């Protein structure tokens, strides 16, 4: 096949771009003894749908008028292999000297010329942080689908990273606003053990006391029983579920780990709680296949919406002929690419395709980074003002006021380069035999419900909430993660509320008594 | 200058003396000490013939401001004379300016730079850098340390609240990595324990030379309120020196006192925080840190772009005096990394100890050998575990304001090899007869009293007095009474059963 070949063109401005396109197996990941190169030896599925979706939207780029009017818009597509060294030899070459093959070392580099205009950002968020630190000092704007950590938000350490897609905070914004709305003031929060669930279980621990809700319990959550410890732990964090009285969980992780306490709700029971976890939990199969999951009691998640480009999988189909013709043929971005046969992956996956939403911001991408050439070269509608060749530290200073357009939807980066974008509230609702998710709302900013769509287990709202200050007669206690609930004793008949402020009952004396919930000490 | 030495082979230094253009911020005492370390180091390997005999070991030195200015440097090491470095698939063959890199003391920074480092195998010692993630040589395999890991300060905190019984504590992180992940393995090692954590939160990170706004100010205002309500009378801190300054201010203003404050090795021996003298009323400061090594004759020594301090000299002049008092703790993990490279060129090199047959070295040959180096150092044997640890002890110091004698006095020691914690000697406490103060949840039940949990925490508990006829066997059970068999009876809240008619 040609495929390895087809990842790269000619033009007069050059993005650059990582992608998911192939990996290493296990033997290769033992510690390095000699800096040798990494052998990358097998094929990826999903990096070649991301790279065909950047090859798309350069294509109709260059075919139109609507951007870059004039010139020729060319690509170098690089592997991540999912490896930092290898991640970091690739980004190292983007910003070697023009068609030259080294990097120069200077004290500052708003004075240098890099071979290439920007980069399509790495797919995990690990790498998105490794490679930002790196391009961010050279000032060279990096657009990442994908990568949705707020890490990345802050300005000061990552002054060039843009992203195609909603952060967590957002989501987490919306999820805070769901337990606002209904009054689910006292909760439990978990989250999964990777920085994905840190972040999550930190997010949401600041938001909820910065919006007044009192978290009954933390909780870090294990991706699996890989280990004796994990199969027990997960019943101990169940255990202070139970004891807190909580009936409602936000819980951020993958859908592996909650299956995993799925099933351990449904081996012991349990109650039917509200489960407020992420997408990617709300998305996955292997959740909802569990047959006895109807105990698990509510489950409720808000999931991204986006815009759809039909043209995608007839786009891949066509290439992968064209790669497979060998008149076409006769005519290094991957290696081993080219072993693995056209039919049982594109059958295969285009007609299983949240892989979806990498596709449109993956288009969306490169239309960020063409639109923001296209307004510093000033174009007009019949030419643009390429007199002298633009360098990457130039965008950077058009991108934060831009607003760019994808297929009819119409974007711009935020201050701290994000982009905003809306969610469907979706609902499982299983009165029929077969699971189906179910929208019951909208997030564009705040949260617009749909009360009617929405069947509770006992067709009434669940509640948990905690007393936020006792009456006079009482007796304050607190609780909470952060000691921000009270739960209130009424102070018993024979003793007495001491003072209004204190924490404290106190005994009356032998001659007197004193009614339930007294103040006093009486004849 | 101080920043540069020429020889046959370079050490490549980062260090960081202005704290927040990187010089434009304040400039650190302890930067600039640790930077002495290393040049003293150095001078006495060219001193001792010994170890190098006819070989000039130099140095190049670096500011690194503290999560900033980091990749400049690293490129300004890899590249060669020529200022170019080149891209290649395999650098086998490649000699970098610097054959070794004594790293940033910054986690953050650590990693910045080993993600750079690992792809050269550059091999990297780091003082001071004690997050946990980098024990994981598969994602660091160049980078080794010279101090413990945060797991042995975090286990020597909880052993101190095991031996004087402190099973009700409170926790305070700043909000950054730091503080967040500290936290999180404060909480996974208590749990563990018994002992129960009161609540956590989290500090704003002001900065102490800048002005604070009103919500910040309430911020700090809601949590000290927690702080005087609650019964839990430890507290430990987890923040970067800088963020304090704010806080004990508002402590000292809301009329605070009596807790004994448990610091991290971040703060622990800061001189900065030390030198506010009104800190003696708000109660007992402890503080967990690397062991007092004694140098021999540093204080006698001590009296292209971000190579140059202007405010360094005048700075620690003023501090000089309580420096020299102080003992000299992460001095000596300075000094045991560079002599720790120095073993390994020595060796590597195959020096006879009479003359050497110097020789092209490529970084990733010495890193290989930086593992298997074995030698004592001021009485003190250094080599490193597998995991990259070197086994130093920690030591928990009182804070003492008698300017006189000692700012810092070890009043314990922390074995990582034995993982215990010993020698706790006469701690002088704030209480009004000197005895141990003492925090709780709830106090030990009476004889005969079964115990019944007032929340989630196991360590808070109501006694409740046995009705009749049960008995408490508080050798089989806490929180139920057994019935008396049927020819016994007992007095309510008893351990036993009375033969009756």
């Amino acid at each position: 096949l040609c495929l390895s070949q087809q990842f790269k063109a000619q033009g007069d401005y050059i993005l650059g771009g990582l992608f998911p396109l192939g990996s290493t197996e296990e033997a290769t990941l033992n510690q390095r003894t000699q800096p040798n190169s990494i052998p990358c030896n097998r094929f990826s599925p999903l990096g070649l749908f991301l790279a065909m979706a950047m090859k798309m939207a350069v294509e109709e780029i260059n075919n139109g008028s609507a951007l870059l009017p004039g010139l020729r818009l060319g690509y170098d597509l690089f592997d991540t292999c999912s490896e930092p060294v290898v991640t970091m030899k690739s980004s190292l070459m983007f910003l070697a000297k023009v068609g030259s093959q080294s990097i120069a070392a200077y004290c500052n580099y708003t004075q240098y010329q890099p071979r290439v205009l920007a980069v399509i950002g790495p797919h995990s968020s690990e790498l998105a942080l490794i490679t930002g630190k790196f391009f961010s000092f050279f000032l060279m704007p990096q657009v990442s689908y994908s990568a949705s950590m707020d890490r990345l938000s802050d300005r000061e350490t990552f002054p060039s990273f843009f992203r195609t897609v909603p952060s967590d905070r957002v989501q987490l914004q919306a999820v805070v606003t769901l337990l606002q709305n209904f009054s689910w003031n006292w909760v439990a929060a978990l989250g999964s053990d990777d920085d994905y669930g840190r972040e999550g279980l930190s997010i949401f621990s600041s938001l909820a006391n910065a919006r007044g809700i009192c978290i009954a319990h933390e909780g870090l959550v294990p991706q699996h029983d890989t280990s004796g410890q994990q199969l027990g732990k997960v019943l101990d964090v169940l255990r202070q579920v139970n004891q807190s009285k909580v009936q409602v969980v936000v819980l951020f992780a993958s859908a592996r780990a909650v299956y995993s306490l799925f099933s351990y709700s449904i081996h012991h029971g349990l109650s039917p709680k509200v489960w407020v976890a992420s997408e990617s939990w709300l998305t996955s199969d292997l959740v909802m296949t569990l047959p006895n999951i109807a105990r698990v009691g509510t489950v409720l998640g808000f999931l991204q919406r986006g815009a759809l480009l039909p043209e995608f999988s007839h786009y891949v189909e066509t290439h992968l002929a064209l790669a497979a013709d060998p008149a076409f043929c006769a005519s290094q971005r991957c290696p081993r690419c080219d072993d693995i046969m056209l039919q049982n992956l594109s059958s295969g996956l285009l007609q299983n395709l949240q892989l979806h939403h990498q596709i449109f911001a993956t288009y969306a991408a490169v239309y960020s980074v063409a639109q923001a050439l296209h307004n510093t070269l000033q174009c007009n509608v019949s030419h643009c003002h390429v007199s002298e060749h633009v360098l990457p530290w130039q965008l950077l200073e058009n991108m934060y006021n831009m607003s760019f357009h994808a297929r009819d939807l119409t974007l711009q980066f935020d201050a701290e380069g994000n982009v905003d974008m809306e969610y469907d509230l979706k609902m499982w609702v299983w009165q029929s035999p077969t699971p189906v998710l179910h929208t019951v709302g909208t997030f564009n900013g705040t949260l617009q419900l749909q009360q009617s769509k929405m069947y509770w287990p006992g067709n009434q709202v669940p509640v948990s909430q905690c007393s936020r200050q006792c009456k006079d007669g009482q007796v304050r206690r607190v609780k909470g993660f952060h000691s921000c609930c009270y739960d209130c004793v009424d102070c018993k008949a024979g003793s007495y509320r001491k003072h209004p402020d204190d924490f404290t009952c106190t005994p009356c004396n032998q001659d007197q008594w004193s009614p339930e919930k007294s103040t006093a000490c009486l004849p | 200058s101080d920043f540069y030495l020429p020889g046959d082979y370079l050490l490549g230094g980062l260090f960081s003396l202005h704290a927040n253009m990187c010089k434009e911020y304040e400039v650190k005492v302890i930067g600039y000490n640790l930077m002495q370390a290393m040049r003293f180091a150095v001078e006495e390997i060219n001193n001792d013939s010994s170890l190098l005999p006819g070989v000039l070991l130099g140095y190049e030195i670096v500011d690194v401001c503290y999560i900033s200015n980091n990749v400049q440097p690293v490129l300004y090491f890899l590249a060669h004379e020529d200022n170019l470095l080149p891209i290649q698939e395999d650098y086998s063959n490649y000699s970098s300016r610097v054959v070794a890199v004594i790293g940033p003391d910054n986690s953050e920074s650590v990693m910045t730079v080993a993600n750079f480092l690992s792809l050269f195998l550059l091999p990297q010692i780091t003082y001071s850098a004690i997050s946990d993630e980098l024990r994981d040589k598969v994602r660091f395999p160049a980078l080794l340390r010279t101090t413990p890991s945060a797991d042995h300060h975090i286990e020597a905190m909880v052993q101190l609240m095991l031996h004087f019984r402190w099973n009700w504590i409170i926790v305070l992180v700043s909000n950054d990595t730091y503080g967040r992940d500290n936290g999180q393995l404060l909480g996974e090692r208590v749990a563990r324990r018994g002992i129960c954590i009161a609540f956590q939160e989290t500090l704003p990170t002001l900065q102490p030379n800048q002005n604070m706004t009103s919500e910040e100010r309430q911020r700090l205002v809601t949590i000290v309120d927690k702080l005087q309500q609650s019964t839990a009378r430890v507290v430990v801190v987890f923040s970067p020196d800088l963020t304090l300054y704010h806080f004990f201010n508002e402590v000292l203003r809301q009329n605070f006192t009596g807790a004994v404050w448990i610091a991290s090795e971040s703060w622990a021996i800061d001189p900065v925080l030390h030198n506010l003298t009104e800190l003696r009323h708000l109660g007992t400061f402890l503080g967990i840190t690397i062991q007092s090594v004694p140098i021999p004759g540093f204080s006698e020594f001590r009296e292209t772009c971000n190579q140059e301090c202007d405010n360094c000299l005048n700075a620690t002049l003023s501090f000089n005096t309580i420096l020299r008092l102080s003992g000299e703790r992460v001095v000596y993990s300075v000094y045991s990394a560079v002599y720790a490279v120095a073993h390994a060129l020595h060796s590597l090199l195959g020096c006879d100890k009479s003359t050497c047959t110097k020789r092209v070295v490529y970084p990733w040959q010495l890193l290989e050998e930086i593992w298997k180096v074995n030698f004592t150092l001021l009485d003190h044997q250094i080599f490193f575990d597998p995991q990259g640890d070197v086994a130093l002890h920690l030591e928990i110091v009182q804070w003492q304001w008698d300017r006189s004698q000692n700012p810092f006095q070890s009043v314990a020691s922390y074995y990582p090899l034995q993982r215990q914690l010993k020698n706790i000697q006469d701690i002088s406490w704030h209480t009004i007869n000197n005895t141990i103060p003492m925090s709780m949840c709830s106090k030990r039940c009476q004889s005969g009293q079964k115990k019944k949990p007032v929340g989630i925490h196991v360590c808070c508990f109501e006694c409740i007095d046995c009705l009749p006829g049960t008995f408490l066997n508080h050798t089989e059970d806490e929180y139920e009474c057994q019935a008396c068999p049927n020819n016994e009876w007992s007095y309510q809240s008893e351990t036993s059963c009375f033969k009756r008619q």
